[PDB]
């Protein structure tokens, strides 16, 4: 990081955060996000609800 | 006769290097008898083949390969090129080559529209002239056969493995790559007794291949690869002999520079526990220690002898747990299973007299972590109950040259970030019992989630984690954040912590380890007394660690020791005797009117004075000086220094405290310090 | 090949008028969902180690 | 608080996980390692010393023993020896094979060699289960016989210098020490010069038997081919030994038949050489059985289930080799060039040509789907080849539309070169479903109608009964559909068969075929040139101009044409002539080359083939299930009655591409100038330098081994099929489960396994059932119901039998491996006699017959004393009898009521008059020596006995033994405690070897018996006296042979 | 203040779940509680089908993937260079051209 | 709970695992009947109450 506004503030930094800049990022962003629905609506939801209308 | 060793061997780098003494082959007098191969072009021509083969088939031809027997390739400039090439300088053309083509070659003039040259040019074919072409569609088996039988194959491409590549044409004619390693000049030896290599061969039955070295152990991965695939495919036809057989054969009849300090010797220990609580004899179980280092094994003397591994108090001797510490873990030799010391006297499985009985496997390895690329500070994860004091204090109690390598000071605890905080995280996390519905007490609460064997109910302990989770997460991050920042700051030190997901959460700076030993930590939380909410509250904050840390392979702890320790050691039995002022030195900031410590270095005069012509000066960085008993702080705004700079030669201190001779500046960092 | 994936830029006639009147017209109904912080949420601990080890 | 019970967390032994690797062990398996040698002494037995002797003594000047002169001794000079069992103490191997089986003298614990397998909650570490010993000593036996298996190697000799032998030659050891050996090996060499017992031992020997005595020199300047010794070694190991060379032995071959077997299946594309002198005795055990090889096919099939990805990339590979080795390419442009010439009119708005090219799409990729599909012949039984769906019209088509059209022509040229059986009834269906509508035929029901998916007529049942009996379709209503019929009939391509490989020493793997026959789809016609050119006389030609006949009566229908222009119809017929008459070699590659190159191909697959037979339109036989068994039912013995109802089905289809075979049979071409004869002998000759094949033979000959070892072990603890003997079972033993089984299966495999040196899967196959009824059998069914079953037969296992001769010599030696066998007796004695409690007198013995005693059982009730009166305790007649008398008692009860009784019944042991014999049947012990001059007292060792007796575990009896003296010495009062039933002390070797004679405690002369050879002057050398007695030394036959590649024997001519 | 935060787990994995590492990488078990399961089989299923493909190994789609991260906007070669010198490697200065340093067309031409 | 207490079966799912042995049985067709079965029973579950 090196901040123009800001004179001193220049540094490194350690994150865990996915990178934005990637030509994935999104591609898979879509493919968890269909994933992760797909297993709520098929497994998680049926196994911790018991209304019938919900079922 | 020739013999091969699961090693890299070099003409000269093995010769100097005692690679046979490594083994364990005993000493040969006069080294006339014996002679190296060398074969590191040979991997990487095999690394180039497998690039565009399959493993198998190459292996399976390099097998089939005499090494005993000359043979060399000559690259050929595609079909065009040759013809230009010969076209100039006409002696080159070979007597098998066409007269009309030849004659027409000679034609000393511009044959592009002639047509007649051309029709024979379609009609040319390298295969005519010469008989052995690979022509890059060969298979390796047949490679390897015409490389077995003559000495000078043809080829028209630089895929090819066996033998050194020679060109036939200059340079100007082939486009391909400058590959300079196996391919020589366009222009352009005697076997003794018994010849070393390094891959197995079946072609006579005079070769020999070095059993003694599991073939699981094998450091370098392509040769591990190579002997796998022999010895799974033609087991039953290998002659397999015996380091002490290979010294006997080396010594029937005659009995009757700069040097690495990163490369070690270690050994497999074989021992058996025995319960001698009467005068007679009990053997309980049979166990193998692995990866222990020759050098600690000779400086603390062991031998094929009964020891007892417990003091009078009823806790393991110290030179044991540095034993069991720097190896890599022990198995069980009936059931090969990864086997955890009891660190307790309670009375189900305890250790107190063991047997030696011998060592096996020997081999030299590399203690580089190699991932300690850049000068950085160092965190390592390690789980509670796992002797933390013991260890500081032992390795506090070390100083070898004048250095005192690892001083307590330069250390840090994984509960000096939870202390800080005025509510500490223990006591903070004591009310839990406070959010929980149903439980009115910690003590309940303890029994509630656990069991009656003392092992938490999965279902509680996910409750017990939800309500955990939170606490973890928005307090002792931020505290973390700011502690490893001002540490960072202040200087480079090594940090204990207990999971490393609190180490990613605060964003810690530097290289991350994760280390695990070979004992059933629970139970020391369960023994030790002195406890802040109690032994059983300690097991549950345990197995909440363990919960909040994430899914990675632990390493051994052995492998951070083996770097601390062996070098400085090693380098300790060369320069001993040495000069202290030729053989020391130092780097660090300097500032104009000032010099802070960064690193400190121990080598030889030949290597301190190589170090001393190096650009230390591009590297750059802020000093801040305050006035205590004096007091500095630095920021390195930019890289950091490449570890490779100090080399694989010449020891370095791992830890630095920034702190002037007992205002803000720019610095850059000088080898100030010399003779 | 898995999911009713949509791809667009920032010109409004690259996206998709009919589903979203087809969505909102009665008597369908719409529920819209977002997820804050995925570039954050997305880490090793559980994702790039499953997908990772998967492919 | 003192919990104790966390540390006790179990760790299981064997993991199960999802299974991948399946492939990689179908592709390449590890080959076992069965040749290793050995240059020690060839003996498992060693003597060692208990006590030290008496030098110097009071009584003889110690002058007289030769330890004062430093005279070598081949027998320990102690006051007491004995035999201790030790695996190879005196070996120098090669490999090892870490099996190995090591004892400690008696004077030691040796409790947990028998707590190994199922003592898992034995918290004890002193302490051992009694209900497992029977399975402890099994694996231990089963360990002794993998340990000892190996081969005996000839070093080397040299002549004796010194008179202590007629001038001999003697054997020199491979080490760093000899002078060791050289006194150990040969007792007889040892002079004799005074009257002690190892003086007299040797001095009653003969002189004559000694070192070498026969050879085989065969050569001059060579090594000799074996020699005879005689040395100390142990007939066990011996006759073992002999097992297994005899073994190898039979699998032995020699270069001219690896000649003649590798032209057979080069098929004369590729010449060999052997050499034609005399030669140095190799050894090259390649030749297995046709069991064997049905066996490990079996075994693989059953492995490969159900499951896709087993077996594709097999397929791959197969293809891969095909693309390497064959002469035939795809043409860039034939298509493109041969449709560029078609006239047409500018001015319409469809173009034939261009339709067709688009929907072709030509690629060289489209090769690889076709190799793929000529490798799937070979492997019909388990996987089935079919057309993808993908490939089919979306909505069915119409024959309005020239696209539609075009999909029917590929997907008919297509469809006759897969396996799947049902490929006519799709192919008519096609075109029925295209012409739905148009024209009409009379189906069956109401499900399977004329418009449902052609790709959906997949089973026997399914085919119409239109197309079977063709006078249904209305020659008026439906010609185009008749004429298809007709054609579909008639010209389907016809099955054949070839012969490949060479059995003469690979064995035959075929199963539900004749040995070395291999069927095809399509009809074989050898060539008979060297040099091919153009022809149209392929059934495959054949069937392309019919579908483009049958086109171009379907486009001149007179209810069809009017709805076209004229010069569209021209175009049609103008591309549909160029169609016909394209110029494609590969259906004469595929009549009269592509057989050849798979049968070349065949013999070195890593996957033998699996093949049923190819039936063209003949319903009643197609075959619809192949199954194989690995289990029996309830109380049915033989696999004929149970096979049937006691098998898994197996087979999967695999799906591949229309358009890609249908380019590949439309373009190829073969190179401008070929010489077949020439272009095999270049192309064929690198792939026959290889050795797999002859690895797997040894891999399946280890697979039967252990499966055969496996049931036989499994029989003497479980309840079994199969006939066999019981040598074990008066070792007490639990009952045992499916459980149980399991576990002890799975030991004998990891055993195994290490033994071999294997990384991959061996009998976890079989180890997914009950192992307690295995059987091995394979059948298929076709439509009509007739079922072919294939049962093979076991071959005999080497291994098995030793381990069965293992068990008989342990019945009669079991005190040498540290086991006792009878009951026992606690009881007060006090005397000064010196008789050993393992040889007890027999006055001191009561049994079941004795008058007087009481026996006990289930149901004891204590009932106490009061005012005086004694407490009482019920006997099994029902009578109550005070504490005293001589009493026997199963090890149970005492087991079940540890504390209480011990409580009740110790001190009247201790000090009262009574006696109790506990039924055992067998157990481990332990010996104390005390010196016979001083008090001596057991109580201390009986009481820990009876008091660490737990109901779930117990310790070692211990037992008290005096030392045996050569003078004259005083006596001291000594108490007893424990006796033993029987006589159990057949450990001794020799007491006070040293001495003259034995004046005082148990004496034991060298025994003569196992030393039978030197001490009886006239029996023949090679005598042995198995099981009663194991003999200390033999005659021993030592090898040279050599074992050399293939490579280095058999050269091909390049 | 956007790269401080990072995920709450509040069911994570359990460890007994992984197996020994490949290369560096683990496999987890098919008997895990954790609904990973499904999410493991289509991430598995989707490479499989996603490799038994002609059109991958066409060396122009390669090529096509190849280019395609090819741009010329930035991409921080700067920290490339201090690297590739700390490892010693040269590449060429391109000195004279009267172009930007800071492309990622610069970078693929050093 | 008292039965399950004292009762000495113990139910272990990796049996059904380890019978079909399928992660998958065909990574083509997307009809599987072995993984649809496994998929259905859910072995991973342990409530057995």
């Amino acid at each position: 990081v090196n901040d123009s506004f800001s004179p001193g503030n220049d540094f490194t930094h350690m994150t865990t955060t996915f990178p934005s800049g990637s030509t994935a990022t999104s591609t898979e962003h879509t493919a968890n996000n269909s994933t992760m629905m797909e297993t709520f609506l098929t497994v998680w939801g049926p196994e911790h609800t018991d209304d019938p209308d919900v079922l | 006769a020739y013999i091969a060793v699961p090693a890299v061997v070099d003409s000269r780098s093995s010769e100097a290097i005692g690679l046979l003494e490594s083994f364990g082959v005993d000493a040969g007098a006069d080294a006339n008898d014996v002679s190296y191969q060398d074969h590191d072009y040979v991997l990487d021509q095999l690394q180039y083949m497998l690039d565009g083969y399959e493993a198998g088939d190459v292996i399976d031809a390099l097998v089939h390969k005499n090494w005993l027997h000359h043979s060399v390739y000559c690259l050929l400039p595609p079909k065009s090129q040759l013809l230009e090439y010969w076209k100039s300088n006409p002696s080159a053309i070979p007597d098998n080559v066409d007269r009309r083509l030849r004659k027409r070659l000679m034609l000393k003039k511009d044959l592009r529209k002639d047509d007649e040259y051309n029709q024979l040019a379609r009609a040319f074919k390298i295969s005519d002239v010469y008989a052995p072409l690979i022509s890059s569609t060969t298979s390796p088996m047949t490679m390897i056969q015409n490389l077995n039988q003559g000495e000078i194959v043809y080829t028209t491409t630089d895929r090819v493995i066996g033998a050194r590549i020679l060109l036939y044409a200059p340079r100007k004619y082939y486009a391909s790559t400058l590959s300079f390693t196996m391919t020589k000049c366009i222009i352009p030896v005697p076997h003794s007794r018994f010849n070393v290599g390094t891959f197995p061969s079946i072609a006579t039955p005079k070769c020999f291949v070095m059993s003694g070295v599991d073939i699981e152990s094998i450091p370098n991965e392509f040769i591990k690869l190579f002997y796998q695939r022999v010895k799974s495919v033609h087991a039953n036809i290998l002659n397999d002999i015996s380091p002490q057989i290979v010294s006997d054969m080396i010594n029937r009849k005659r009995l009757r520079s700069h040097v690495d300090v990163y490369k070690v010797d270690v050994v497999d220990m074989l021992f058996e526990v025995v319960d001698v609580a009467d005068g007679l004899r009990n053997v309980s179980r049979k166990l193998t220690m692995h990866t222990v280092p020759v050098c600690i094994l000779e400086m603390l003397g062991i031998e094929i002898a009964d020891y007892c591994i417990r003091q009078e108090d009823g806790m393991l001797t110290d030179w044991f747990l540095l034993l069991t510490m720097l190896s890599d873990g022990l198995t069980d030799r009936r059931t090969h299973c990864q086997y955890l010391i009891n660190p307790s006297s309670v009375p189900p499985d305890v250790i107190l007299n063991i047997s030696i009985t011998g060592f096996i496997n020997r081999h030299t390895i590399d203690v580089m972590p190699d991932i300690y690329d850049f000068v950085k500070p160092i965190g390592a994860v390690l789980p509670k109950g796992s002797f933390k004091s013991t260890i500081m204090r032992v390795l506090d109690s070390i100083s070898i040259l004048g250095i005192q390598i690892m001083p307590r000071a330069h250390v840090v605890d994984s509960d000096e970030v939870g202390e800080q905080m005025e509510p500490t995280f223990e006591q903070a996390v004591m009310e839990i019992y406070k959010g929980i519905a149903g439980v009115d007490s910690l003590d309940d609460l303890i029994k509630w989630v656990l069991n009656s064997d003392l092992i938490p109910h999965d279902d509680r302990l996910g409750q017990l984690f939800q309500a955990f989770l939170p606490l973890a997460k928005d307090l002792l991050a931020p505290m973390a954040r700011k502690f490893y920042d001002n540490s960072m700051s202040e200087g480079r030190l090594l940090t204990f912590a207990h999971a490393d997901s609190e180490l990613l959460n605060a964003n810690y700076f530097g290289h991350l380890l994760r280390l695990k030993i070979p004992y059933i930590t629970e139970v020391n939380l369960m023994i030790r007394k002195n406890r802040e909410g109690g032994e059983l509250f300690q097991l549950v904050l345990s197995y909440l660690y363990k919960m909040y840390a994430t899914s990675a392979q632990p390493k051994w702890f052995g492998s951070l020791l083996r770097l601390l320790i062996c070098p400085w050691l090693h380098m300790e039995k060369l320069i001993g005797e040495a000069d202290p002022a030729s053989t020391s030195a130092e780097i660090g900031w300097h500032i104009p009117r000032g010099f802070i410590p960064y690193v400190s270095i121990r080598a030889p005069r030949l290597v301190i004075e190589e170090l001393m012509e190096k650009n230390w000066g591009q590297y750059h960085a802020q000093v801040i000086v305050t006035d205590q008993l004096v007091s500095a702080k630095a920021v390195i705004k930019g890289n950091h220094l490449p570890v490779k700079l100090v080399s694989r030669f010449a020891c370095f201190t791992l830890t630095a405290k920034y702190e002037m001779r007992l205002a803000a500046y720019s610095a850059r960092l000088a080898f100030r310090s010399d003779l | 090949h898995m999911n009713l994936s949509t791809t667009s830029g920032s010109a409004v006639i690259e996206k998709v008028i009919p589903l979203g009147v087809y969505a909102s017209s009665p008597p369908n109904q719409s529920i819209n969902i977002d997820i804050s912080a995925c570039d954050a949420s997305i880490t090793w601990d559980f994702f790039l180690s499953v997908i990772m080890a998967a492919i | 608080e003192f919990i104790s019970s966390w540390q006790n967390h179990p760790i299981v032994q064997v993991s199960a996980d999802v299974e991948n690797k399946k492939t990689a062990q179908l592709l390449h398996a590890d080959t076992p390692r069965l040749v290793t040698w050995d240059a020690g002494l060839c003996t498992s037995f060693k003597i060692v010393p208990i006590v030290p002797a008496q030098v110097p003594q009071d009584v003889l000047a110690y002058t007289f023993f030769t330890s004062s002169y430093a005279i070598q001794s081949p027998f320990p000079e102690a006051a007491v020896s004995r035999i201790v069992v030790h695996t190879r103490w005196a070996s120098n191997v090669d490999f090892d094979r870490d099996s190995s089986v090591i004892m400690a003298p008696p004077t030691e614990n040796n409790i947990h060699l028998f707590k190994q397998l199922l003592n898992t909650e034995t918290l004890s570490v002193r302490g051992a289960n009694p209900l497992m010993f029977r399975a402890n000593v099994l694996h231990m036996l089963l360990e002794f016989v993998l340990d000892n298996l190996y081969l005996n190697r000839h070093t080397g000799f040299s002549q004796d210098h010194t008179p202590f032998t007629e001038g001999a030659n003697l054997r020199s050891l491979p080490g760093p020490d000899a002078e060791k050996w050289y006194s150990i090996m040969y007792p007889t060499r040892m002079g004799t010069p005074n009257v002690s017992k190892i003086c007299n031992f040797v001095a009653s020997c003969v002189r004559n038997r000694v070192g070498r005595f026969d050879r085989a020199q065969m050569m001059n300047g060579a090594m000799s081919e074996w020699v005879d010794v005689f040395e100390t070694s142990d007939a066990l190991t011996v006759s073992i030994r002999g097992r297994w060379m005899a073994r190898l032995a039979r699998m032995n071959i020699n270069p001219t038949e690896i000649e003649w077997a590798l032209t057979e299946c080069a098929q004369g594309y590729v010449t060999v050489t052997s050499p034609y002198a005399p030669s140095v005795n190799r050894l090259m055990p390649y030749r297995i059985s046709n069991a064997e090889r049905q066996i490990s096919q079996i075994i693989r099939i059953m492995n490969i289930g159900n499951n896709a990805t087993v077996i594709q990339p097999v397929l791959q590979d197969i293809s891969v080799l095909l693309q390497r080795i064959s002469p035939l390419q795809i043409d860039p442009t034939i298509i493109s060039n041969t449709m560029s010439t078609v006239s047409e009119s500018t001015t319409q708005t469809l173009s034939p040509a261009s339709s067709i090219l688009g929907k072709l799409r030509p690629s060289n990729s489209d090769f690889s789907s076709f190799r793929v599909a000529l490798a799937g012949w070979l492997y019909n039984g388990v996987v089935t080849t079919v057309i993808d769906d993908s490939s089919y019209p979306k909505d069915g088509g119409s024959v309005t539309s020239l696209e539609n059209l075009w999909d029917f022509f590929i997907l008919a040229l297509a469809l006759p070169l897969t396996t799947d059986p049902c490929a006519p009834v799709k192919a008519f269906m096609t075109l029925a479903n295209m012409m739905v509508g148009f024209e009409t035929i009379p189906m069956d029901n109401q499900i399977y109608t004329q418009s449902r998916r052609a790709s959906a007529f997949s089973t026997p049942h399914t085919w119409p009964r239109c197309f079977m009996n063709i006078q249904l379709i209305s020659p008026i209503d439906a010609p185009i559909l008749r004429q298809w019929a007709e054609i579909i009939h008639r010209y389907w391509p016809n099955p054949s068969q070839i012969r490949y490989g060479a059995p003469n020493v690979f064995g035959s793997a075929n199963l539900f075929t004749p040995p070395e026959v291999l069927l095809l789809p399509i009809d074989h016609q050898p060539a008979n040139v060297t040099t091919p050119t153009l022809d149209f006389t392929n059934e495959l030609t054949n069937w392309r101009a019919r579908v483009c006949e049958l086109m171009k009566n379907l486009v001149d229908n007179q209810r069809y044409q009017p709805g076209w222009t004229q010069s569209l119809v021209s175009s049609m017929r103008g591309t549909l002539d160029k169609l016909k008459l394209i110029k494609s070699m590969t259906p004469m590659y595929l009549q009269q080359l592509a057989p050849v190159e798979l049968a070349v191909i065949a013999p070195m697959l890593p996957f033998p083939p699996f093949q049923v037979p190819y039936v063209r339109l003949d319903r009643d036989r197609v075959p619809t299930m192949v199954g194989v068994t690995r289990q029996s039912r309830d109380t049915i013995t033989q696999p004929a009655l149970s096979l049937s109802t006691t098998n898994t089905t197996v087979g999967v289809p695999l799906a591949l591409d229309a358009r890609a075979i249908t380019v590949a049979l439309l373009s190829g071409k073969y190179p401008p100038d070929l010489v077949t004869n020439v272009w095999y002998a270049d192309a064929i000759y690198p792939m026959y330098a290889d050795t797999e094949v002859f690895s797997n033979l040894q891999r399946d000959m280890i697979t039967c081994e252990a499966v055969q070892t496996l049931v036989t072990l499994v029989a003497q603890i479980s309840e079994t099929q199969y006939p066999v003997d019981r040598y074990l079972d008066w070792i007490p033993s639990l009952r045992a489960s499916a459980a149980t089984a399991a576990t002890f299966a799975e030991w004998v495999n990891t055993s195994m396994k290490t033994a071999f040196d294997l990384s991959d899967m061996l009998l976890e196959p079989l180890l997914s059932g009950d192992p307690r009824m295995t059987q091995l059998a394979i059948q298929y069914q076709q439509y009509n119901g007739r079922t072919f079953n294939i049962i093979p037969e076991m071959p005999g296992s080497v291994i098995a039998d030793c381990v069965q001769l293992t068990a008989e010599v342990f019945n009669h030696e079991y005190n040498l491996f540290g086991i006792a066998r009878g009951d026992i007796i606690i009881g007060r004695v006090q005397s000064t006699h010196l008789w050993s409690p393992l040889a007890p007198p027999p006055d001191l013995v009561f049994d079941r017959d004795t008058p007087g005693v009481h026996i006990f059982g289930r149901d004891c009730r204590i009932s106490f004393g009061m005012n005086g009166a004694a407490p009482m305790i019920r006997d099994e007649t029902g009578l109550m009898v005070p504490f005293e008398g001589n009493w026997i008692f199963p090890l149970a009860l005492w087991q079940m009521n540890t504390r209480y009784f011990n409580q009740q019944f110790d001190a009247w042991i201790k000090t009262g008059e009574l006696r109790i014999r506990i039924e055992m049947g067998a157990y481990p012990y332990m010996l104390h020596y005390y010196d016979p001059r001083q008090y001596a007292n057991a109580w201390n060792l009986t009481s820990a006995w009876l008091e660490e007796i737990t109901p779930t575990s117990i310790p070692s009896v211990p037992f008290m033994v005096p030392i045996s003296s050569d003078h004259d010495i005083s006596s001291a009062p000594a108490v007893q405690y424990i006796i033993s039933t029987e006589y159990n002390d057949r450990s001794l070797f020799c007491t006070n070897s040293s001495s003259p004679q034995t004046i005082a405690g148990p004496d034991k002369h060298i025994p003569v018996e196992r030393y039978n050879i030197l001490t009886n002057p006239d029996a023949p050398p090679t005598q042995i006296q198995l099981p009663e007695v194991v003999d200390l030394y033999n005659v021993v036959t030592r090898y040279a042979y050599e074992t050399p590649p293939i490579t280095a024997v058999v050269m091909g001519v390049p | 203040q956007e790269y401080t935060q990072s995920p709450e787990i509040k069911v994570p994995i359990p460890q007994k779940d992984w197996t020994g590492p490949i290369g560096e990488i683990r496999i987890l078990k098919d008997t895990t509680s954790s609904i990973a399961r499904y999410l493991y089989r289509t991430w598995y299923l989707a490479a499989a089908r996603m490799a038994a493909q002609p059109r991958t190994w066409d060396p122009l789609f390669q090529a096509i993937m190849r280019s395609q991260y090819v741009t010329a906007r930035g991409g921080s070669g700067a920290a490339l260079r201090e690297s590739l010198y700390a490892i010693n490697v040269s590449l060429p200065d391109f000195k004279g051209l009267p172009v930007k340093a800071a492309t990622k067309i610069f970078q693929a031409a050093q």
